[PDB]
């Protein structure tokens, strides 16, 4: 599995890949790993799913919770910090995660959080986690500048996902792109990791090998 | 955690009008042939008998627990002989929750059990479970080696539910009582004296005891002669 | 692995901890800052366990700050390493023990003196004029052993830990992506380079 | 074995016969090359070799030098059924510390014309490597006897491409070869 | 793997199923398990079929040289003598469990040799994943007194009980009989039970579904 | 434990706990609250100064209470203050908001009122 | 102790554009010995929502009369309102994930139609992720059974024929009848190739019209 | 398994039971573990079946050649050849073998050779799994210099007694009866040693 | 070890060896194993002696308060007792206990309680390490209704021959006779049961 | 670990190995050359084990030599892979296999053509535009996947392998003192920075 988020003046970028893998069976190419905590937070599945996608869906019901007390949106930091706190609760009872909490408010600007099953908490403006994560790296430390467009960020997370895809046999399938704005986050829809692939291969000309 | 004193096989038959379990009468403990007068065919009621094989303790145990079951469903309950008696599904239905219970608590009943009986409407009941909880139903049913040996023999003679109506219990009866004579033949675990029950929608539960396994074929070992070459 | 280094020299203590924070096969972050001040005049370094570090200091940082609301005081370098080193020394008999190694630097404003206490995470507690922990030592220690003096001022304690970072970098296995540095003294807690 | 993963799939056509194979060379997640051909010929015997590359490479050198003194002997070149007893012969001499493949034996014997597989001479198809699984469901699904050879290329293309799609570990392009007595054609599929 | 031999009044029958398996997945639905060693002289074998294969091959290459310098038609004993000292060298590792059956110069013989060696004689023996079913028919309807019919239907019987309940075991039925002072009767799918029903519909693609890259001849 | 009602209604619907928990604060020592634009002002009207500081107590570096009656329940609740401002700040990334911190100990002061054994 | 087994069976979901369909074999197995030829596996759970929980069986039971026991409350406590499929499949979350550190050894399938009538299937790992697919087959012959079903109904790898792969083939509706022979046909096959798929199929229908059952023999 | 060798006034009587498992199942339930090694030497076999055959087939071979460069093995040179063989081997060989015999000089001898392959010559052996449950019978009832027909009835009743027993003994009895006469294979079923 | 007990026509005798034994060193060869947890109810002990001596005590114990309760326990109730403790603690506890006692309507009764915590109720029970080597003895000499003297010598020759054969058995014969008469404790030294 | 890294260009090969060599706590050396060459146009790099790689590097450079002395003529970068690699398939089967990843880079004077072989441990060979062993393949094939181009001259190539060497220092977690470079094309064999 490959997935990244990137800062940028657009705000963040979420790209993933949607290949799920059991041995070398290739169990299902439409796994959604992004899960959409609310209209304005995305966490990124990576580590085990069933563990990211409850944790994170009842991290949803406590953000409700805490709007409707205090009468705010939450912190960024603090929805990372209540994940993180939760499991590290459950250290050493085998808890398999590893994600990216992302928002955008007023106070903080656009925020991600890496969140891990051994507790750490980092603040970042890029992260890429999954098998493919370092061809992920490779083209996004290539290519990632702060300036650059919101088409242009979105092309590069794509790219990035793509290279892993390429790669690691157990990441493809698909391509999910999300915007994170003040304003919430965009769905960019889903792109097939093949005909992206021979797509690149042309226009580009890249993966001269194949 | 680990059987001591064990039962073996119990087998088991749908025929058109009931169904047979047999098992046999022997607790091994290990290899030592130890206990020859352990029933393994625990009548509940007129309509049911719960098969036991494996951890002779733990069938005390289950045996307890339906007498207690009996007791239980007579209290507040004027038609205890009636329209409310104990089904063999009912009996079924609790066993399989106490060794599921049991299974999840790391602390297995070790036994392999089947429920044979007659439903108030009729119908044959014959249902399995073991120690981790797994049931199922089939026209024939046979716990441990008798899964392997005796299963086929009465799937010959019930090899689908459509067959049940045209099976008799004498032909029924014949088969169980040939399969004990292979499971005498092929497990070392058996013996040949065994129990047998038989329970009928019309005729009732006709349970028979100290039946003995007979007319074994033994002369052509006079013809066998060393391992290969010895004349 | 992690270095965290202290050096007290005449009027401070010198914080350096390494930048980098490595999972699995990557780097993931270049910056992260290995400490949290647990009071105006004192300062703690963690290394050990991911996630426990935090953790810990953490609740450590809550701790004091509470004892100094409800006292309106502030607790001296020595009470609070005492209390860190109990709570290190309850982690091990604990059903999860808490993997982190601290170094505190801290200013006693009723002594005037920094102070520097090493505790390791089975709550060995040392007061040191230089202290480390893992393999920074290993490699450091010669140098501080030859060059340390306690009279140094802070610009010497601070070219001597130049030395010791030259050092490991030459010879320590891992890119440990440079030290944050932080120095402890009468005026409080600042960052330097 | 499965360190490098492949696939390979040969089914007998009416007077024809397929074989076709995965390009992927891997090293467990990693892929290294898409040019690792898993099909060899020895005159028109063919042989698909799935697992171990480097066993893969060996068996195949050795493989062409058995054939080749077969031929400077015999004087002739060798039929696919004697192939196969040798690939036979040869695999169990290393009974012990054996090669880890699963060799597929495709051709046309020369003098009868009849088509041959083997992995035996299992007539309809035969499957080897990583997605075997995958393959037996596609080819006994879409297997027909007495395919002509455009529909022989169609029903095994189909086969290794959908059941290399559910294998993470093969894949990259695939080749087919449809072998006739007079004519082998070679293509070159691509994988999505 | 069901594997049966039974003696009759003149002669012997091995049968066996056809289901090769890898794993829980049939690789092979119709192998022949049945191998001569020689013209009278058949073996089945259950466990690794590689092994059974090569000690049938070395042993049959062996008989039929020892046949050839002694001028003599060969024994079913000597099969048994060099299979089970082959098997004992290799101390089991050798994972052939074989049923071996016989005619020559003295008569009808039956054996089984298991991979450590070990051998007995029978007048009705099983092997395999199926042997509990066969042998459970077997031990219901063997007789001394079997006519040759008699004990074809019976093998068959009980491979057919292999076939059903064991699922290790499936697909037809392999006889081979061999009576005194007669050829061995080879009788390969001797039953059929197992025949596939017709599929809903025809999978014939039409031509070019399959997009191909590109084309060449390969010289042969 | 010990789990007596003694917070319970009246027949005229009051709860007398309560109103004599307020008449104990109308008892007690002032405080003065005056809100300006940009500053709160806290006021109040042998003994060794030093060690009876200021009725105004700290709960946070950025929130202050003040009280009147009981001190030692008081010393109670800004207690519970304290540690609450530092667990949210812990638990959370942020001190807590005034509103918040009142909500607490009101909420803190309301189950007393409706808990078994606790005036 | 182990407190786990495998039972065997191959279970199917298809969502189709105004209907659903679960599949599965019938075939009780322990090893190699067939337990019970008809112990069905999916179940009509109510609110015409169909289940399977294919692996170790007394956990799939445990898990099936628990989501039944769930609809029950539901039921009672919101005055019979019809559970949703997307609320029962976040409830069977609920469920599996409670046992998170001592599982549910099942993979499930549920089936359904969405509250816009379109079919839906969602499935479950044993620790309770679950997504809502187009389809999903569970069990021992899901590899057997998919990749065709993909070919078939997705048109997967299929090209317009004259287009020398340009132009894909173009995705269709599929009548619950078609859909119902590829289910068919892909069972046969893995009948063929897979010991442990049964001596039948069957399959739940769900429509508007509610749930239908139909079942089919396989071999043996 | 459950095996006895007895000698008596006229020679000596090896007793065996027939059954052969593998596990709890009866792979041969009319094993004959009674072995000719020479025309009035036998050897009852115990432990693993692979091992005693290969033995007693290399021992028949030996004592072949003994015989015709030789003559005539005595019954202490095939168990001395037997334990040659049991101990050289003792690693790899489970092989508890008991070697009976006889010659118009010796008359019956026995001779048990446990595993280890240390050599006991005793005036009856007993040995196989059943064995143990029937020691205390067999050091009861034996007697020396029994007739054929009171040595065939004490083997008869420990044997069924061991069967009782042991799982792993069963089926037939089988004898043979070494004496100056001759060999003599005997044979009871279970419905005559049952009814003892 | 070796224990018996043997009902006949007036009641129960119970017997035992009285080796104890650590490993091969015998740590008291002069054991007392039948041990009282009522006035005419005995049990046998083999086994884990702190397992099987704490049983006993927690059993002595309950039948006490079942005494002064409900009076006179039967040897059934005895039993029940010992299989609740044995079958709930069965997997830290390893006791094989023989129960036996007397009362004048049920005579003498013997049930045994293996390992795993069956109860079978039995007119003779053999156990511990020796009973192996004596089951086909005792089989073939056991009969209904003996006198005592008669079950005296039975089970002298059984632990005799138990003796005999088992290292962990040895020392002193000890019985406890149960009858309506009373409670009889005898003793058989070696050279009184070797001679047999 | 060690970095060996291959590029294939129009007109050269470039080998690129890492420097360091580490035993246990302590970089020992970081000027460490981890190639030999074969052959006045053929370059083997290597990587693996201790002691393993010299001394298999130097057997096979024994050998290409005898054969270049024998016959008066030089194997082809095709004949010295093949030679390698059934060296390693034979260490597979040996009683102590050696444990060693080599790139074989040659110009073939004969085609005139560059040409890089990959070999693994087990003697996996494969001929590629571009190679790496190990990890650093995972943070470099994506930048050569997406940049390199097979008319790529010697100079492109080397600012290819700078931005692979670029992101190894970024994101891989060891230091490796940075690479030798060398050049294998029509005129030989030469060290470049």
């Amino acid at each position: 599995t490959t997935t990244l988020a990137f800062r940028f003046q657009g705000g963040i970028i979420v790209a993933v890949d949607s290949r799920a893998t059991a041995g070398n069976w290739v169990a299902s190419q439409t796994v959604k790993k992004v899960i959409e905590i609310n209209p304005f937070l995305l966490g990124t599945m990576a580590g085990g799913a069933a563990d990211c996608q409850f944790w994170e869906t009842w991290l949803g019901s406590q953000c409700r919770l805490h709007e409707l007390r205090e009468k705010e949106r939450i912190s960024v930091a603090a929805a990372s910090k209540i994940l993180s706190n939760l499991v590290y609760q459950y250290k050493g009872a085998g808890l398999s995660m590893g994600t990216m909490i992302c928002g955008y408010t007023r106070k903080e600007g656009p925020t991600i959080y890496y969140v891990d099953s051994d507790g750490t908490r980092l603040k970042g403006d890029i992260f890429c986690v999954g098998s493919g994560q370092t061809f992920a790296y490779g083209v996004l430390d290539s290519n990632y500048k702060w300036d650059l467009s919101v088409e242009d960020a979105l092309y590069l997370g794509k790219r990035s996902i793509l290279a892993a895809a390429h790669r690691d046999a157990y990441s493809g399938g698909s391509v999910n792109l999300y915007h994170v704005t003040e304003d919430g986050w965009i769905y960019h829809g889903n792109h097939d990791v093949g005909e992206l692939f021979w797509k690149v291969k042309e226009e580009e000309g890249s993966f001269n090998n194949v | 955690q680990q059987p001591i004193v064990t039962g073996t096989s119990v087998i088991s038959m749908k025929y058109d009008n009931g169904v047979i379990i047999a098992a046999d009468n022997l607790g091994s403990y290990g290899s030592l042939l130890r206990f020859n007068g352990v029933e393994r065919l625990i009548p509940v009621g007129d309509n049911t008998v719960v098969g036991i094989s494996g951890d002779i303790s733990d069938m005390q145990h289950i045996e307890r627990l339906l007498k207690d079951l009996v007791t239980e469903n007579a209290y507040d309950n004027p038609l205890a002989d009636a329209e409310e008696a104990l089904e063999p599904s009912y009996i079924f239905e609790y066993l399989a929750t106490v060794m599921y219970q049991r299974r999840s608590k790391m602390n297995p009943l070790w036994n392999a059990i089947i429920v044979a009986g007659v439903q108030s409407n009729g119908d044959q009941f014959l249902r399995y479970v073991n120690l981790l909880g797994v049931t199922y139903s089939s026209p024939t049913l046979a716990t441990g080696f008798g899964a392997h040996m005796a299963n086929p023999l009465l799937r010959k003679v019930v090899d689908r539910e459509s067959d049940i109506p045209k099976t008799t219990v004498q032909v029924a009866e014949e088969a169980i009582v040939n399969a004990m004579r292979v499971l005498y033949y092929r497990d070392a675990r058996s013996s040949r004296n065994f129990s047998l029950a038989i329970i009928d929608k019309n005729t009732g539960l006709t349970f028979k005891k100290n039946l003995q396994v007979e007319n074994m074929k033994w002369d052509f070992a006079k013809d066998i002669k060393g391992y290969g070459t010895q004349k | 692995m992690d270095i965290i280094l202290g050096i007290r020299v005449q009027d401070s203590v010198i914080l350096a901890s390494s930048k980098a924070v490595t999972r699995g096969i990557s780097v993931l972050k270049d910056s992260d800052d290995k400490t949290r001040q647990l009071s105006p005049h004192t300062l703690m370094s963690f290394a050990g366990e991911a996630g426990d570090t935090v953790q810990f200091a953490e609740y450590i940082q809550a701790n004091i700050q509470l004892y100094s609301i409800r006292e309106d005081y502030e607790l001296s370098p020595q009470a609070v390493s005492s209390f860190v080193r109990q709570e290190l020394a309850k982690s091990i008999r604990s059903r999860r023990p808490y993997q982190v190694n601290v170094l505190i630097g801290g200013y006693d404003k009723k002594k005037n003196k920094p102070e520097l206490y090493q505790i390791d995470y089975l709550g060995t507690k040392v007061e040191l004029p230089y202290g480390a922990h893992g393999y920074s030592g290993f490699y450091t220690f010669s140098l501080l052993d030859h060059h340390y003096r306690p009279d140094m001022t802070t610009e010497e304690g601070l070219d001597l830990l130049k030395l010791c970072v030259q050092e490991l970098e030459k010879r320590m296995p891992m890119d440990f992506k440079g030290v944050i540095v932080k120095i402890v003294d009468k005026d409080g807690i600042r960052q330097v380079d | 074995s499965s360190i490098n993963g492949g696939i390979v799939v040969a089914m007998t056509g009416k007077d024809c016969v397929a074989i076709a194979c995965d390009l992927r060379l891997g090293s467990q997640s990693l892929g290294v090359s898409n040019k690792f051909e898993k099909i060899f010929h020895y005159g028109h015997v063919f042989l698909g070799i799935t697992g171990l590359a480097t066993d893969v490479t060996t068996l195949n050198e050795m493989f062409r030098y058995k054939t080749n003194l077969y031929k400077l002997k015999e004087e002739r070149a060798i039929e696919p059924e004697t192939f196969t007893q040798l690939v036979s012969s040869s695999l169990y001499e290393r009974r012990f510390g054996p090669y880890f493949v699963g060799p597929v034996v495709a051709g046309i014997n020369s003098k009868s014309g009849k088509p041959f597989i083997a992995g035996d001479e299992a007539k309809d198809f035969i499957v080897s490597g990583t997605a075997s699984d995958q393959l037996f469901g596609m080819c006994e699904s879409l297997y027909e006897p007495n395919l002509e050879p455009e529909d022989l290329f169609e029903t095994i293309s189909q086969a290794l491409l959908n059941a290399a799609d559910r294998d993470a570990l093969s894949g990259w392009g695939a080749v087919v070869y449809i072998i006739k007595k007079d004519e082998v054609v070679k293509r070159y599929l691509k994988m999505r | 793997t069901t594997i049966v031999g039974v003696k009759f009044n003149n002669g012997v029958v091995i049968a066996a199923d056809t289901r090769s398996t890898q794993g829980p997945i049939v690789a092979d639905k119709n192998c022949a398990k049945l191998h001569r060693i020689s013209p009278k002289i058949w073996c089945a074998g259950a466990g690794t079929a590689a092994d059974t294969e090569a000690v049938t091959q070395l042993i049959g290459s062996n008989i039929e040289l020892h046949s050839l310098y002694t001028s003599r038609e060969p024994r079913v004993v000597s099969a048994l003598q060099m299979l089970k000292q082959h098997l004992f060298k290799y101390q089991g590792h050798i994972g052939a469990y074989l049923i071996v059956a016989g005619v020559d110069p003295t008569g009808s013989h039956l054996f089984s040799i298991h991979a450590h060696g070990s051998t007995d004689v029978g007048y009705y023996l099983s092997l395999g994943s199926g042997s509990l079913a066969a042998m459970a028919v077997l031990e219901s309807h063997w007789k001394q007194d079997l006519t040759k019919e008699e004990a074809i239907k019976l093998a068959s019987d009980a491979i057919q009980a292999g076939i059903w309940n064991d699922l290790g075991s499936g697909s037809n039925v392999d006889v081979c009989v061999m009576e005194i002072g007669k050829d061995a009767e080879y009788l390969r799918n001797y039953l059929t039970p197992n025949v596939r029903e017709e599929k809903q519909k025809s999978y014939k693609f039409p031509r070019g579904t399959t997009a191909v890259l590109k084309e060449s001849i390969v010289n042969i | 434990g010990y789990d007596r009602a003694l917070s319970i209604f009246s027949p005229d619907g009051h709860i007398f706990q309560v109103e004599y928990a307020l008449e104990a604060v109308k008892r007690g020592t002032c405080a003065v609250g005056v809100k300006g634009k940009n500053c709160v002002v806290l006021g109040c009207e042998l003994q060794d100064t030093r060690i009876t500081p200021s009725k105004v107590s700290k709960i946070d570096s950025h929130v202050v209470l003040s009280f009147s009656g009981l001190n030692a329940d008081s010393r109670i609740l800004i207690e519970k203050a304290r540690v609450e401002a530092q667990s949210h700040r812990l638990t959370l990334e942020d001190p807590v908001t005034v509103e918040y911190l009142t909500r607490y100990v009101a909420g803190v002061q309301q189950r007393y009122t409706q808990s078994g054994g606790v005036r | 102790f182990n407190p786990y087994g495998d039972n065997g069976g191959t279970i199917l979901g298809i969502a189709g554009e105004d209907f659903a369909v679960l599949a599965g074999d019938t075939r009780n197995i322990t090893d190699y010995s067939i337990n019970s030829r008809y112990e069905p596996k999916v179940f009509d759970c109510g609110d015409n929502i169909v289940m399977s929980a294919n692996g170790f069986a007394a956990d799939g039971d445990a898990l099936v009369k628990r989501f039944k026991n769930s609809v029950k409350w539901y039921h009672f406590d919101h005055n019979d309102k019809k559970l949703s499929i997307n609320s029962a499949a976040r409830n069977i979350q609920h469920l599996l994930y409670g046992k998170r550190f001592f599982p549910y050894y099942v993979h499930t399938i549920i089936a359904g139609l969405d509250e816009d009538g379109k079919g839906a299937v969602y499935s479950f790992d044993p620790v309770g992720s679950y997504e809502r697919e187009q389809c999903r087959a569970g069990g021992a012959a899901a590899s057997l059974i998919m990749p065709f079903l993909d070919n078939q109904v997705n048109f997967k790898n299929q090209y317009e024929p004259g287009t020398n792969g340009k132009v894909k083939k173009p995705l269709k509706y599929l009548s619950v009848e078609e859909v119902i022979k590829l289910v068919r046909d892909s069972f046969t096959s893995a009948t063929e190739r897979h010991i442990q798929v049964g001596d039948g199929l069957e399959i739940l229908i769900v429509t508007k019209d509610g749930v239908r059952k139909e079942f089919y023999e396989l071999k043996r | 398994t459950s095996i006895m060798a007895v000698t008596f006034k006229d020679g000596v009587i090896l007793g065996a039971d027939s059954r052969t498992t593998t596990g709890a199942y009866i792979a041969n339930r009319v094993t004959d573990k009674l072995t000719r090694v020479h025309d009035k030497i036998w050897c009852c076999r115990s432990g693993s079946a692979a091992d005693t055959q290969a033995i007693a087939d290399i021992v028949q071979y030996h004592l072949e050649l003994y015989t015709s460069q030789y003559g005539t093995p005595s019954t202490e040179t095939a168990a001395s050849v037997f334990k040659e063989l049991c101990y050289e081997n003792k690693d790899n060989l489970t092989a508890g073998i008991i070697v009976a015999g006889y010659d118009d000089k010796n008359k019956g001898e026995v001779y048990t050779i446990p595993l280890g392959g240390s050599v006991h010559k005793l005036p009856y052996a007993i040995a196989g799994s059943g064995s143990t449950f029937i020691y205390g019978y067999c050091d009861k009832n034996f007697r020396e210099n029994m007739s054929k027909e009171e040595t065939v009835d004490f083997i008869k009743h420990s044997l069924s007694q061991a069967i009782k027993w042991d799982g792993s003994s069963g089926g037939v009895i089988r004898m043979v009866v070494l004496t100056a006469a001759g060999v003599e294979r005997l044979i009871f079923y279970p419905d005559e040693y049952e009814q003892l």
